[PDB]
């Protein structure tokens, strides 16, 4: 009597609508404490095998495995947010998590999904606009308030004790990897700012480097490790007899051509390297093998040699020494000889051999030293570097600035209930609803610490309205009724902005979901 | 959270609390007897049967097959501590554990751990100033490196082979390229020897290498040596590009055959004629060694010929050789000087077992030389290699920098009244851990009562009614646990070394303390 | 070692395997230990004849109605204590209570010719048994006026009827053949006839 | 990583893992960015570099490994330890080789590689055993006793099933319709894979399938037909095993199989004699087992006893023991690291000592 398959099994109806916002809380409820200047710590077993402890939304997320494929749908617009403006991860997830519930008091009275979607339309509407009606600028032309807005950021972060220090640390790095070219497009690669992270040192050892530092060695005792000013070259070339791509076997049929070819493979090689000795060089580098003839020949040169390198660190290193990458030994020209370090230096920072190019001019591609006590630890440090450059990128590209630790979100809140009553109609309930559900904001920040929620939340509810003190938040470490004016808490507003459409627009996705089928190709 | 996915461990706050302590706890308490000239003896079993006896606490870490999240964390960290420092790194995890059950006993007492967090970090600040101020500098000296040395070899090991050690480690540091430039003892190299007492490793005055006639018809001691340092090919090769002989009768094959041979030739006479042109005859030595192979045919050409020669040795072999007979290292022949030579006094060759030794000696001026470990337990030989790596890293610790401070509680208990007489400035319920933070340091000394047989109370006050009007430098006794102050027995200990402790050990402790839920997610269902 | 990582990849050894038998033995073995208190008010019908030993607290509800039901059984138990003596009937009637016997009545339809002391012993050993079960109909006679010219090799013949089915058989003395055999022996084969519940060792 | 350039194929997963999560050919994301669909197309283009059990190039291997984890799979291996596969046999120099690229553009901290036949044998179940690796092209004999392939136990025979579906081919001439061309050698690989099995014997199969004529099967095949009396489906193996069939007249592969075995020790041949296992590659069908059991039996003295295993799937097999020695939990002992590239450089991979 059946019909199709039998693995098939639909359901719809409001019980599964329900059963999904009931996975937005058992997701909202995994992360309530990670919010804030004050936070408490939280730890993952990597979904590989691995450990991992992080406090920011989707680098918890994106290493947790799940069912039921909603969870993943809401990691995927946690991956979504944080590679789109890396910051507030956690802030999204729960904004959606709290404001779906808030929906669900509205579904459950026989209304309709449709004129929920149409009050979340203008509710965004009014939420874009009113912000950039509250949205101010600041200048980008100091390094005090630059660093106020690191230590604003990072003080919700672990390195907030050396947030000052880091400020610094991130400062640096940003204008000297900083590169326009052809006119316009100025470029802040955080690729060609590649992080290396080295076993012990002490957490303030963490600094910047004016130059590139790689994790090699000299191939040879004979060349020397002190140059001042280094005459490097980029080869791209494999230091061995080419082989090309003809086919082989030449018919062999004397006595006298065996060893000429060696022979003559030797000179190939004399040819090759001697068009390098001539140009008068220090150092050269390749991504490619090298051979003990060209070594010796360079060793009589006195010129030092360099085995392969990763080719993002070889642009990285063409970036800082002011030399063009070459796979043409034998049509080398004068034009892209390296000229620009500071000094070469061959030391062991640790047990293991480094290379640090120090350069004395603008380079536009570093590496970081990183200094600290456990894998873990320079992990940590390193994800808190990526939220300090992504949000000096967002600075860099963004002259305004909102007041975060809650604020100005619950200035927004008042400002839409406030142009809700303006209109007529019933569509007002869901669309005030989200404001409501804005409220949840600075609960966590209070709830992080236990103090009385209701006295200070109707405070700065009342305060956001006579003379529009809109610029009023909470002290985190206090847990007190402060204003922003004097704290010095100020984020990019693109991370908030990028939160505002981000999770209207997955409440506005995860409403339309009543039908599912599950056992199908 | 048992719904998102069915199978996924989910632990509350007071959950990953109580196993973080409970782990700690354990760790701590198994590494409490491992410490001092006087701690207990371990033995560890790997997954063959195969034995190593051990004091090290990074060795126990990454021995004891044990899978939790703050024992990796504490293997990682003691890792990191043994590659730079790597000594007494019992010290660090005792520090961690004993902050954490302080900690606990506040927490407990409903103090939420950030309060205590900035109370430890305030601490850090004031001991940090107070061991800063209380550094103490001093010339090195022979002696001098002579009781660190001893430090360290009492710390890690026994009596006699700390009686050897330091010699030899204080003879070692001597050696070097430059004495005003950071020493590396990848130059200075430790191999095995395993046929000979506990008591006869000793430090020989340039290299040994374990492969020697590959085409074993020479001689067995030869004298006054030139050497040849030589990267190139001494056996038959066949060309990268494909090709084959083509003839049509067999004296083409004689002709080929003989001229197949004809480039190697060309190198080994070449090798032959630079020989004879710097020392002809009056039985000279003069030593080839090529890094890559050499075929039995010139093997054979040349060991009819009185040279010996020596193929196939490490890497780093030869740029050490480089500085240490004073030679140039060849990579080709295309041009060619005595200079480029090395020389040595005497090299003579010894068997053993299956394999025989390459002894070059009578160095000129010995600026690389090697350690060599005789004894009859593999084992044992590893734990040697371990105590020797102490004592280099301990000497190193000691020479980079010229401040070094009092060992053995002695700066400890100096720092702990200086903290408890500050606290009265800090504020706040961090204040009390602080105390806590002070009772850090103080596990310190105690279990060395717990290592020596006293009580532990007894001797603590001793020591620490025993500070007059300015703070004195005592520490506590190995033999009477009375005070003694520690500059009379002049046993220190590095400023850094006690430095990155404070440093890693706070920051693992604010790690550890601050965590809120504990989850084991990534089961695909 | 290698032995359970082929464990985790493959089955082709096995070692993990019929850990749980014992398991569940023992389990059941701890599980059967509770019966023996279940019922310990449940069984004896003595226990208020057993007063200042036996007595903590009286519900008077499930307890009283212990007593209902217990007394509802002393009846239905003895109002069927009606016999105690094995009757000689005559063959004449003998259709009358093949058939006519009463329906859930088990009848213990004793055939014999007296004077060898295998049937005196057996009539003996059915007779006593009348003193225990007074539920029980016997009946005894002369196989000759029973069944005309029975072979007389064939005694005595233990017969077991109910509403005309025989239930069960034993034939001649080849199955009671012996001086040896006893009292408890009889009632041992009659109550594996399914007519009688008991207990005995052999 | 768990990636094994096999005889044709790379199959990347994990060691956990039940199997590689992609495979190796020679639009999943294709239609959001394209940024890994150039790198993947022409990763695609680039051609096996590896025939008849021997490196054949080296620029091409380094530029799919690249790509295939760093794209892919997403993994660092700088934070993970190596196991790759290797073609069948090769001097030192391949290795050595290999060593040099792999640390130089990827520094991997350690290593450790093993020949097919003890990925096989592992996968078997076996630590000993000899396999009979009848690779493509070429088959060797490998001889594994506890885990390591001996060096001075290694032969390596000629005879491919491609050569015994060219020798059919030229004794079907003589069968009338002949087969040669593209789809002529794919029909007669098919019927090869549909019947080529052994009974007993060359004359005494061809007796029963003439004299009789029962051992016909009638090809009713859109590219086939009924042209065999039951001879040519026999007439494939017999080549396996009778040299003088293809017209190269030399010694049996039990011969060489028997050499190898008595050339060692007496004592470890009666392991070899436990399991002796067996390998595909030209074979599929059986009848083989229990013939070249009796035929060896005949080289095999009736004092000792002789065993016949072969696995009916063999495909990921090298996988399976590439994963099993992943977890084995003892093979980090004998992994060589930057410990000792760094301060030997290739040295010590040829074995100084001894």
């Amino acid at each position: 009597v059946l019909v199709l398959s039998q693995n098939t099994k639909r359901e719809s109806g409001r019980k599964v609508q329900s059963g999904n916002i009931n996975a937005a809380k058992t997701i909202a409820d995994i992360i309530r404490t990670c919010l804030g200047p004050k936070s408490m710590m939280k730890m993952l077993l990597d979904p590989m095998g691995g450990i991992v402890m992080t406090n920011d939304g989707n680098a918890i997320l994106r290493e947790i495995q799940v069912q039921h494929p909603a969870a993943k749908s809401m990691i995927e617009i946690s991956r979504t947010q944080d590679e789109e403006v890396g910051d507030g991860t956690t802030s999204v997830i729960i904004l959606a998590g709290e404001m779906l519930s808030v929906a669900e008091h509205f579904l459950e009275q026989q209304m309709h999904p449709t004129v929920v979607i149409s009050a979340y339309r203008k509710a965004l509407d009014d939420m874009i606009s009113t912000l950039k009606k509250i949205s101010i600028p600041v200048d980008i032309s100091d390094s005090d308030m630059m660093l106020n807005i690191i230590n604003s950021s990072i003080t919700t972060k672990a390195i907030s004790r050396w947030s000052s220090l880091a400020c610094n640390i991130a400062l640096d790095a940003v204008k000297m990897v900083q590169f326009e070219e052809n006119g316009r497009k100025e470029i802040d690669i955080k690729k060609y700012a590649r992080v290396e992270k080295i076993p012990g040192g002490i957490i303030e050892d963490s600094c910047v480097l004016r130059g590139v530092m790689i994790n090699k060695d000299v191939t040879h005792p004979r060349m020397r490790r002190y140059i001042k000013n280094p005459r490097i070259v980029l080869l791209d070339s494999s230091l061995e007899y080419k082989k090309g791509e003809s086919q082989t076997d030449i018919e062999i049929t004397r006595e006298e051509d065996f060893t000429r070819i060696l022979q003559m493979e030797e000179e190939y090689i004399q040819q090759l390297c001697e068009d390098i000795i001539q140009l008068k060089p220090d150092v050269v580098i390749t991504e490619k093998g090298i051979s003990d003839l060209a070594q010796h020949y360079l060793m009589r040169a006195n010129i030092t040699a360099i085995r392969r390198v990763r080719k993002t660190d070889n642009n990285r290193i063409a970036r800082a020494c002011g030399a063009r990458i070459v796979s043409r030994p034998e049509e080398l020209r004068e034009d892209d000889v390296g000229t620009g370090a500071g000094l070469l230096e061959i030391k062991k920072i640790g047990d293991e051999y480094f290379t640090f190019i120090t350069d004395c001019k603008d380079p536009k591609a570093c590496t970081i030293l990183l200094r600290g006590a456990s894998k873990e630890i320079l992990s940590e440090v390193e994800r808190n570097l990526q939220d300090a450059m992504q949000v000096c990128r967002n600075v860099l590209l963004d002259p305004q600035l909102v007041p975060g630790g809650g604020a100005s979100e619950m200035a927004v809140a008042h400002a839409l209930t406030e142009k809700s009553k303006a209109m007529t109609g019933v569509e007002q309930w869901p669309y005030r609803a989200v404001a409501q559900a804005l409220e949840v904001i600075p609960r966590t920040l209070i709830q992080n610490c236990g103090a009385s929620t209701i006295r200070l939340l109707t405070s700065l509810r009342a305060k956001h309205t006579q003379e529009n003190c809109e610029t009023w938040g909470v002290n985190g470490e206090t847990g007190t009724l402060v204003d922003m004016k004097e704290l010095g808490i100020w984020e990019p507003l693109a991370v908030k902005l990028q939160t505002y459409k981000t999770a209207v627009e997955t409440a506005v996705l995860l409403l339309r979901i009543d039908d599912i089928v599950s056992g199908h190709k | 959270v048992k719904t998102l996915n069915p199978k996924a461990e989910v632990a509350r706050a007071q959950a990953a609390l109580a196993v973080n302590i409970s782990a700690a706890r354990g760790l701590q308490d198994v590494l409490r007897t491992n410490l001092g000239p006087k701690g207990t003896m371990k033995m560890l079993v790997s997954g063959a049967g195969d034995i190593k006896l051990t004091k090290d606490g990074n060795v126990l870490l990454h021995e004891m097959q044990i899978q939790h999240p703050t024992a990796s964390l504490i293997a990682k960290v003691a890792t990191a501590q043994d590659d730079i420092t790597g000594d007494g790194t019992t010290s660090n995890v005792l520090i961690i554990g004993e902050l954490l059950k302080q900690a606990d006993l506040y927490i407990s007492e409903g103090l939420h751990p950030r309060i205590i967090t900035e109370g430890f970090e305030a601490a850090k600040e004031k001991a940090l100033q107070f061991l800063e101020e209380v550094k103490v500098s001093r010339e090195m000296d022979r002696e001098t490196l002579i009781d660190v040395a001893r430090t360290s070899l009492r710390t890690k090991v026994h009596a006699e082979l700390a009686d050897v050690l330091t010699e030899a480690v204080v003879d070692s540091i001597l050696a070097i390229k430059k004495q005003d430039e950071p020493i590396d003892l990848f130059m200075i190299e430790i191999m095995e020897m395993k046929h000979k007492s506990e008591t006869d490793t000793s430090l020989i005055r340039g290299l040994v290498l374990d492969h020697g006639a590959r085409h074993p018809d020479m001689k067995k001691r030869v004298e006054d040596a030139y050497i040849l340092t030589c990267n190139v090919s001494l056996e038959y090769e066949k060309t990268e590009v494909n090709s084959g002989f083509f003839y049509k009768s067999a004296e083409e094959r004689e002709k080929l055959v003989k001229a197949e041979r004809k480039f190697i030739e060309d190198r080994v006479k070449k090798i032959i004629e630079l020989k004879r042109k710097v020392c002809g005859d009056s039985d000279k030595g003069f030593v080839v060694i090529n890094q890559k192979g050499i075929d039995p045919f010139s093997l054979d050409a040349l060991s009819k010929e009185g040279i010996v020669a020596l193929r196939r040795a490490k890497r780093r072999n030869m740029e050490r050789l480089t500085l240490a007979c004073g030679g140039v290292a060849l990579n080709s022949f295309d041009d060619l000087s005595p200079d480029c030579l090395g020389h040595a006094g005497l090299v003579y060759e010894y068997t053993l077992g299956e394999e025989k030794f390459t002894f070059i000696e009578k160095c000129n001026n010995p600026r690389s030389v090697t350690l060599l470990i005789k004894g009859p337990n593999k084992h044992t030989l590893t734990q040697i290699k371990d105590a020797v790596r102490d004592g280099l890293r301990a000497v190193k610790n000691a020479i980079d920098d010229g401040c070094v401070v009092p060992g053995a509680g002695a700066v400890e208990v100096a720092m702990a009244e200086a903290l408890i007489k500050h606290k009265p400035s800090v504020k706040g319920r961090a204040q009390l851990g602080v105390q806590a933070f002070a009772d850090a340091l103080l596990i310190i000394p105690k279990v060395l009562a717990q290592n020596s047989g006293f009580d532990l109370q007894e001797t603590l006050v001793k020591i620490q009614a025993e500070h007059s009007e300015s703070g004195q430098l005592v520490g506590v006794d190995l033999n009477t646990g009375e005070p003694m102050v520690a500059a009379e027995v002049g046993v220190w200990d590095n400023y850094c070394v006690k430095k990155q402790l404070l440093h890693s050990c706070t920051v693992i402790a604010t790690n550890i303390l601050l965590v809120d839920e504990i989850m084991r997610a990534g089961m695909s269902s | 070692e290698w032995n359970d990582i082929l464990r985790k990849k493959g089955i082709l050894p096995p070692k993990e395997s019929l850990k749980e038998l014992e398991e569940e033995a023992e389990e059941e073995q701890r599980i059967l230990q509770q019966s023996v208190v279940k019922t310990y008010e449940d069984m004896t019908l003595e226990e208020l004849e057993d007063h200042e030993d036996e007595f903590n607290e009286e519900d008077e509800r499930a307890i009283e109605m212990y007593r209902r039901r217990r007394l509802a059984e002393w009846k239905a138990t003895k109002l069927k204590n009606k016999f105690g003596e094995v009757l000689e009937i005559s063959g004449k009637d003998y259709v009358q209570e093949v058939t006519k016997a009463g329906e859930g009545l088990w009848v213990i339809l004793h055939l014999y010719k007296q004077g060898i002391p295998l049937c005196a012993l057996i009539n003996q050993h059915l007779s006593g048994l009348a003193r225990k079960f007074p539920d029980v109909k016997f009946i005894k006679a002369i196989s000759t006026t029973c069944i005309p010219n029975y072979p007389d090799r064939n005694l005595p013949t233990i017969f077991v009827y109910l509403e005309g089915d025989i239930k069960a058989q034993f034939i001649g003395p080849l199955v009671f053949g012996g001086m040896n055999l006893t009292r408890d022996e009889l009632e041992w084969k009659l109550s594996e006839s399914g007519a009688i519940m008991t207990d005995l060792e052999e | 990583l768990v990636v094994d350039n096999g005889s044709g194929m790379c199959k990347a997963g994990f060691a956990g893992d039940d199997a590689p999560r992609a495979v190796f050919p020679s639009g999943q994301k294709d239609s959001y960015v394209g940024d890994e669909a150039q790198s993947k197309r022409g990763i695609l283009t680039l051609k096996y570099p590896i025939e008849h059990g021997i490196v054949t190039n080296w620029d091409d291997m380094e530029k799919i490994w690249h790509h295939t984890f760093y794209n892919e799979l997403r993994v660092a291996p700088e934070e993970h330890p190596v196991l790759l596969t290797e073609a069948p046999l090769n001097p030192k120099a391949n290795r050595e080789k290999m060593t040099q690229i792999m640390f130089e553009t990827f520094n991997t901290p350690a290593m450790y590689v093993a020949i097919q036949a003890v990925l096989s044998l592992y996968a078997s179940g076996r630590t000993t055993g000899i396999v009979m690796d009848s690779g493509d092209g070429v088959t060797h004999t490998v001889p594994i006793y506890e885990g390591y392939a001996l060096p001075h136990a290694i032969l390596r025979l000629d005879l491919a099933g491609r050569d015994l579906t060219d020798y059919l081919m030229k004794i079907l001439t003589e069968r009338g319709y002949s087969f040669t061309t593209t789809a002529e050698r794919e029909i007669v690989r098919d019927i090869k894979e549909k019947l080529c099995y052994v009974a007993l014997d060359f004359e005494q199969e061809m007796a029963t399938a003439a004299s009789s004529s029962s051992l016909e099967k009638s090809y009713e095949l859109p590219d086939g037909q009924v042209i065999t009396i039951g001879n040519e489906r026999f007439r494939c193996p017999e080549a396996l095993f009778q040299p003088s069939f293809l017209g190269m007249e030399s010694c049996g592969i039990h011969e060489t199989t028997f050499n190898s075995i008595m050339k060692c020790d007496v004592d470890i041949r009666k392991d070899l004699y436990a399991n002796t296992v067996l390998s595909g590659g030209t074979t599929m069908y059986p009848g083989i087992a229990d013939r070249m059991q009796k035929e060896i039996t005949a080289l095999a003295p009736s004092t000792m006893k002789i065993k016949i295993i072969a696995p009916p799937e063999r495909k990921y097999s090298v996988w399976i023991g590439g994963s099993i020695l992943a977890s084995l939990s003892t093979f980090q002992q004998m992994w060589i690291s930057k410990q000792e590239y760094d301060e030997s450089g290739p040295s010590i991979v040829h074995r100084k000592c001894f």
